[PDB]
């Protein structure tokens, strides 16, 4: 905010502005992070748009539904405890962890044999318990142009903020989990920005707030 | 006491002459001037040492006929120092009035 | 009741919009003229911004003949909302020359038009005055100076010329021929203190001028005027003495720093002219043996 | 015929009365409601006007306008009070009727009274013969004090008595039991 | 007719040359203040400049009252009426007023005829005129320097 | 003061060349070589400053403060970490 | 008669400042309205003010040409005066630049088919500057008169060739279907006397003295910085000595040149100190 008619915005083509504000505008509501809409021929700020949610997100959460509950899943009742511990507790009884002490977990990486449930165990998390489901495919996350391969983890995370409580669970990790290498290619090395932008929002500069996340691999 | 300080002006007084317009003794005028200031009266402050009242802003009075003589004398006096200041400055800065 | 009339700001295409006004409809001499003074309002500073003409009608004759249109206020109304629907009706204003008799009358006609306390304000459109030609003036209900019923009257406001972005433009273009935009700062300001002084001065004068009239009995006796001179001489400063010599003390300490000042502007020219003299002698030598 | 009028009704203390059911302010409503309605039969392009000749000082309600619903809301919202300076409405009326939106309608006056004219005999002669002057034509209706106010509306009317412009018909119909628009409607209109 | 006003007013200023009558100058002064068409007020202003030709000390006034002028045009007749007034004189009063008029004045066209003027009075010195016209020759202004430019066609011709 | 109009591209002054030219790189991507306006205080023409830019000319037309192209943030307090040297 | 090129129109100064008071409000809408004034003759066009057309929910278009609004606008702007012509319109064009569209070219043929000598002045308030207040009319080519090639355009007089076409006015075609007009504002002695209103300070502010406080800290900061830029001055004489031209020209180009900066501070210092000194003298001799 430069001053009251004088605005610093981006632009999704990429370059930056100095935009005049029009007047019925709420210069209140003006501040880092505002999506607003530019006329194209004088690049007058118009509308004062909310949040964004990429359609590389919706696309991921708007899966089915999934007609399976925790009764079609039989022999695992003590790691549907474990899972249950982490999934449901905190997000429904965040006192217990208070006097306690425990700080709240945040992620559960299922693990086992190929064809055990791991997957399963999800549809169930997805269609028992609640909470806005987010299911991430490891490689729907890996594009071809620089840096979306972490853009998207960033949209990803940014949408459990504003949607609390979220259950972000990833699937089949270990596409985008390989122990990075110290002499890899330059496909494996843009794979280790994304393994970085992904592992500095779960215990960076910064808390996650309510966000859950299930993890699941062979 | 606000007769004789209206009266007599001086923006200073004296015990004597308050306990002399009061028939108070010297030693009430004290207590006198306390009520006076307390009330809104006044706004002065008191020695005691060495007894000599003073006295700032007074309590208003509606103003007679003979006050605005004296009144009107004194502004026209004011006006014309003020015109021969503004004469001076005019005459001695015309070079960069502009 | 809103309490807003501490201070007026008046955009100058209102006035312009009187002006207008005034030499579009042929007024001869005391033939005033009326209109609608569209603005923002519910703040301390009351803003006026846009005017529009109305069919006032009044005869020089008994105070209550005035007539003015009812349904022209609220159609200019709805096409100014149509038109911006931030600017309400804040009052009125009148052609000058001064105060009249109907001014508190007419006023009570534009109470339901507006929302807050109507608002007046004098414009002299003939330019007989030599300060700001516009002044407000809220019809607020006091009790008499006189010690009798308590009267609805005009109490006088603060008012400032002041234009926004959209007009500050227009002024200045349109009078960029007689202001002078060199000027100087220490000049403008030195100015202005000589024209607050030919103020003071008129003001002193008219304020004489008024007494001389109340000795003769051609006006009533006003306590109120009389208490507040009074007030003024009562706070007078006696100076020609420990006023006196904390004075002198921050002028002699405020000369010393202008002192400082000039001997350091005086080392800059020094600079100034040495460089100056070494880049001529440079200039000289490369003629010299250029030509040569 | 296109004919600009102005209605000067009476809302004093006097005609607060109720001599006519149910009083003569709701009579001179009825009377207004019936004029109006007479005039936009006659022509619908003649403007009528709204002024109250009591609360203080006259008070306009409404300008030249030839719809109802404008001066019937003023006319739920003038309250009784107040005497009749009808020297004063009567020459703002005067005043509105030089600002026709139609410069060629003739101007008409049609006041009701119900108060004693306690006015200046000689500043009424003078303001009748400026309205005749002017065209002005002036009808008024009397119900109510009619033992003082006909010692003056003959005066008026022979002052005005134009013979071949829009001549000016008096009415002191006194209070009977038959309608009032129905008294009206015959002798001062045509 | 702002067609045959401009054409009409020159054509009085030609016939009443150089008399200086007191009935025409007053009659085309009163008439150009009210005239709404631009034309007719410069044609106006310049039959009046006309009229003034050789009355070098009779033409003193309508120089105080046209170069103080509020309409723009009727500057621009100041100018050419001491032109003709003093004309071929080089008097020292015309040529003062003209510099005056030459830096201080908003419409350049005054501006340009104040220079034209100027290089008119001094017809009688033409060895002179490059002199004083040489500072006049490099203003920013583009109508001075037009205005220059006519001075020393007309000097030196 | 007409150029400072209110669509303008934000640069980056990298190199005074002269003393009324510049090196800017403009946020369209490619470097230019343009002129400063000779109302700007040359004082401030820092080395990767955030001059603004005239839209097509690119001619230099104004400075601003130089925390306003900023797209990281200073931490201020609603990020402020919650644990301690203890 | 194939009109000349001498043509100008008269802005009055009412005119102008409600263009740009309602221009102003509307960006980035191309806000319009009507234009009341009178055709004087062939070459002069006064427009003596104008009003505004509301802007219809159509976002960046000049289409909302409300007849119902004009009507009555004309009709009951007569109750007091202006009794004047529907001569031209304005819309404004923030941002671009003054040029007409298409849109533009349809409204103005629309208007031509009713007056045909109808201006279309185009206001620009966003890149206009306290002096050079943009403003230029518009009249619309004949038609089959390029067929001559004469454009109604008699050069009787360089007063019109003056006047430059704009660059990118020329893209969207300037002489191509409308050519353009001169402006001249003309004022009144009434106007630019009492406009200078606008700058005259309150009368009770010239003998006020400020805080005696902030006038010794204000002093003493400026002593400080003095010291501190004789200081750098010192630093930068002595760093002058060694350094070649070349660099000299551009060397004072990102940092704090010591010397302006001392300039600066000694006069600033002491206009504020003499305007001091000045009140308070003035003060203490009159007030008394
Ligand atoms: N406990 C269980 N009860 C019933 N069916 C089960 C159970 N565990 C797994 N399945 C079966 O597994 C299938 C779902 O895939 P599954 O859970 O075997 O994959 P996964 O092990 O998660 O895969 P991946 O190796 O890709 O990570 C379904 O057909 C479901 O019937
Ligand atoms: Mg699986
Ligand atoms: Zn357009």
């Amino acid at each position: 905010e430069l001053s009251e008619e004088k605005y610093i915005v981006k632009a999704s083509s990429g370059p930056r502005y100095i935009v005049g504000v029009r007047n019925s505008v709420d210069r209140s509501k003006l501040k880092k992070g505002v999506r607003v809409t530019l006329d194209i021929t004088t690049l007058t700020i118009m509308r004062i748009l909310p949040r964004e949610t990429d359609p590389l997100v919706y696309n991921m959460t708007s899966f089915e539904q999934g007609e399976i509950t925790f009764d079609g899943i039989g022999g695992l009742t003590e790691q549907i405890r474990e899972l249950r511990e982490v999934i449901e507790l905190p997000l429904k009884n965040p006192e217990i962890f208070q006097r306690v002490g425990i700080k709240p977990p945040k992620g559960v990486l299922l693990y086992g044999p190929p064809g055990t449930g791991k997957t399963l165990l999800a549809k169930a998390v997805a269609a028992t318990i609640g909470a806005n489901f987010i299911f991430s495919p490891a490689s729907g996350i890996v594009d071809k142009y620089i840096g979306e391969s972490a853009r998207i983890i960033r949209e990803m995370f940014a949408y459990a903020k504003e949607h609390e409580p979220c259950i972000i669970f990833m699937d089949e990790v270990d596409a985008i989990g390989g122990r990075r290498f110290s002499e890899g290619t330059s496909a494996d090395r843009e794979i280790q920005r994304t393994l970085m932008e992904l592992l500095t929002q779960m215990d960076g500069f910064d808390n996650l707030g309510q966000t859950k996340i299930i993890m699941a691999t062979n | 006491l606000i007769e004789t300080v209206f009266v007599k002006n001086i923006r200073m007084l004296s015990f004597e002459d308050i306990s002399k317009a009061t028939h108070l003794p010297k030693d009430n005028v004290e207590h006198l001037v306390m009520r006076a200031i307390s009330l809104g009266l006044l706004k002065g402050s008191i020695d005691q040492v060495n007894e000599l009242v003073t006295i700032s802003w007074v309590q208003p009075r509606i103003i007679s006929g003979d006050q605005i003589t004296k009144m009107k004398d004194r502004l026209v006096e004011w006006n014309d120092q003020v015109e021969k200041l503004g004469k001076k400055m005019e005459a001695r800065g015309q070079s960069i009035w502009v | 009741m809103s309490l807003q009339h501490e201070k007026v700001t008046i955009a100058p295409l209102v006035l312009l919009s009187a002006l207008d006004h005034y030499e579009r409809t042929q007024t001869k001499e005391n033939k005033r003229c009326v209109g609608v003074i569209l603005g923002d309002a519910n703040s301390s500073t009351i803003r006026v911004t846009n005017s529009f003409a109305l069919p006032f009608e009044e005869d020089e004759k008994n105070s209550d003949v005035w007539f003015l249109d009812h349904n022209y206020i609220e159609n200019m109304n709805e096409m100014c909302k149509k038109i911006n629907a931030k600017e309400k009706l804040i009052g009125w204003y009148h052609s000058g020359p001064k105060l009249r008799a109907s001014d508190l009358k007419i006023n009570e006609l534009f109470k339901k038009y507006t929302q807050n306390n109507p608002l007046l304000l004098i414009v002299d459109v003939k330019q007989q005055g030599v300060g700001l030609p516009t002044d407000a003036y809220v019809a607020i209900e006091q009790v008499k100076d006189d010690g009798t019923s308590t009267e609805k009257t005009f109490l006088h406001l603060p008012c400032t010329i002041e234009a926004e972005e959209a007009e500050e433009i227009g002024v200045e273009h349109l009078l960029r021929d007689v202001r002078d935009q060199a000027a100087g700062g220490l000049s403008i300001r030195l100015t202005n203190q000589l024209k607050s002084l030919k103020g003071l001065q008129s003001k002193l004068k008219d304020v004489v001028e008024y007494l001389d009239k109340v000795i003769n009995k051609e006006l009533p006796i006003n306590h109120t005027i009389l208490g507040k001179l009074q007030d003024v001489f009562n706070l007078l400063p006696n100076l020609g003495n420990n006023l006196q010599k904390a004075l002198t003390v921050k002028t002699n300490d405020e000369l010393m720093v202008i002192y400082i000042s000039n001997l350091v502007r005086s080392i800059i020219a020094f600079d100034d002219l040495i460089e100056n003299k070494i880049q001529n002698k440079k200039i000289q030598e490369q003629r010299v043996k250029d030509k040569q | 015929v296109l004919e600009a009028t102005v209605l000067v009704i009476d809302n004093s203390e006097y005609s607060r009365n109720g001599d006519f059911p149910r009083t003569r302010f709701e009579a001179q409503i009825d009377s207004v409601e019936f004029i109006f309605q007479a005039k936009r039969n006659s022509n619908p392009e003649n403007t009528v006007g709204l002024i109250s000749g009591a609360g203080a000082n006259p008070r306009v309600l409404s300008t030249f306008t030839a719809e109802f619903g404008k001066i019937l809301a003023g006319l739920h919202d003038t309250q009784i009070e107040g005497k009749l300076h009808m020297a004063t409405a009567l020459q703002i009326a005067q005043l509105t009727l030089k600002h026709r939106q139609n410069k060629v309608q003739h101007q008409r006056i049609v006041a009701f009274v119900c108060s004693p004219i306690s006015d200046s005999r000689d500043e009424l002669i003078r303001l009748a013969k400026t309205l005749k002057k002017n065209n002005v034509a002036v009808d008024i209706i009397n119900f109510g004090e009619i033992e003082q106010n006909t010692e003056l509306l003959d005066e008026f009317i022979a002052a005005v008595n134009n013979p071949q412009e829009e001549t000016s018909h008096l009415l002191t119909v006194t209070p009977g039991p038959r309608l009032l628009y129905e008294n009206i409607a015959s002798s001062p209109i045509i | 007719s702002a067609t045959s006003g401009e054409a009409a007013a020159l054509g009085m200023g030609l016939c009443m040359l150089g008399t200086g009558k007191p009935e025409a100058i007053h009659d085309m002064f009163t008439y150009s203040q009210e005239t709404q068409h631009g034309n007719i007020t410069r044609g106006l202003a310049v039959g009046l400049a006309l009229i003034n030709y050789g009355r070098q000390e009779l033409a003193d006034d309508l120089i105080t009252k046209m170069l103080a002028s509020d309409e723009s045009l009727l500057r621009y007749g100041g100018a050419f009426t001491i032109a003709l007034a003093y004309a071929g004189t080089g008097n020292n009063s015309a040529v003062k007023r003209l510099l005056h008029v030459a830096v201080s004045d908003s419409n350049d066209d005054v501006r340009r005829a104040a220079v034209i003027a100027l290089g008119f009075v001094l017809l009688r010195d033409y060895t002179t005129v490059p002199r004083i016209v040489q500072l006049l020759s490099k203003s920013h202004n583009a109508h001075v320097r037009c205005g220059t430019a006519f001075a020393l066609g007309i000097a030196c011709a | 003061k007409r150029i400072q109009s209110v669509p303008l591209v934000i640069g980056q002054f990298l190199e005074p060349i002269d003393q009324n030219t510049g090196i800017v790189s403009s946020t369209t991507g490619m470097s230019y070589v343009v002129r400063i306006l000779s109302t700007l205080d040359r004082e401030l023409l820092k080395p990767s400053m955030s001059v603004a830019l005239h839209r097509h000319s690119n001619a230099l037309v104004d400075i601003l403060p130089p925390d306003s192209d900023s797209s990281i943030s200073v931490m201020g307090e609603n990020e402020k970490p919650d644990v301690t040297y203890a | 008669g194939r009109d000349d090129t001498k043509e100008t129109v008269y802005i009055s100064s009412i005119a102008l400042l409600k263009m740009l008071k309602h221009g102003r409000a509307g960006v980035p809408m191309e806000v319009m309205g009507l234009m009341l004034g009178e055709f004087v003759d062939d070459y002069t066009v006064n427009v003596v003010d104008v009003f505004a057309m509301p802007q219809s929910g159509t976002g960046v278009s000049v289409e909302a040409v409300d007849d119902v609004f004009q009507a009555k606008m004309m009709d009951m702007l007569k109750q007091t005066g202006r009794d004047q012509m529907v001569v031209g319109w304005y819309h404004s064009h923030p941002g671009f630049g003054c040029w007409l569209s298409s849109v533009d070219v349809n409204t103005q043929k629309s208007f031509e088919q009713l007056n045909s000598r109808a201006v279309a002045v185009v206001v620009d308030p966003i890149q206009s500057v306290k002096g050079k207040v943009v403003i230029d009319a518009f009249r619309l080519i004949d038609t089959g008169a390029l067929i001559n090639n004469l454009e109604p355009r008699q050069t009787t007089s360089n007063t019109g060739l003056l006047n430059k076409a704009n660059i990118q006015a020329l893209i969207h075609g300037l002489n191509r279907h409308y050519y353009s007009l001169n402006i001249d504002y003309h004022k009144t002695a009434k106007e630019t006397k009492m406009l200078m209103n606008l700058h005259k300070e309150q009368w009770q502010s010239g003998l006020k003295m400020y805080d005696y406080e902030e006038k010794e800290e204000s002093n003493l900061a400026a002593t400080k910085s003095m010291v501190k830029i004789a200081e750098q001055y010192s630093k930068r004489i002595e760093e002058e000595k060694e350094l070649t031209e070349e660099e000299l020209k551009t060397r004072y180009v990102g940092r704090q040149d010591p010397k302006k900066h001392l300039s600066e501070t000694a006069d600033e210092t002491l206009e504020n100190n003499i305007v001091s000194v000045l009140t308070a003298g003035v003060n203490s001799v009159a007030i008394k």
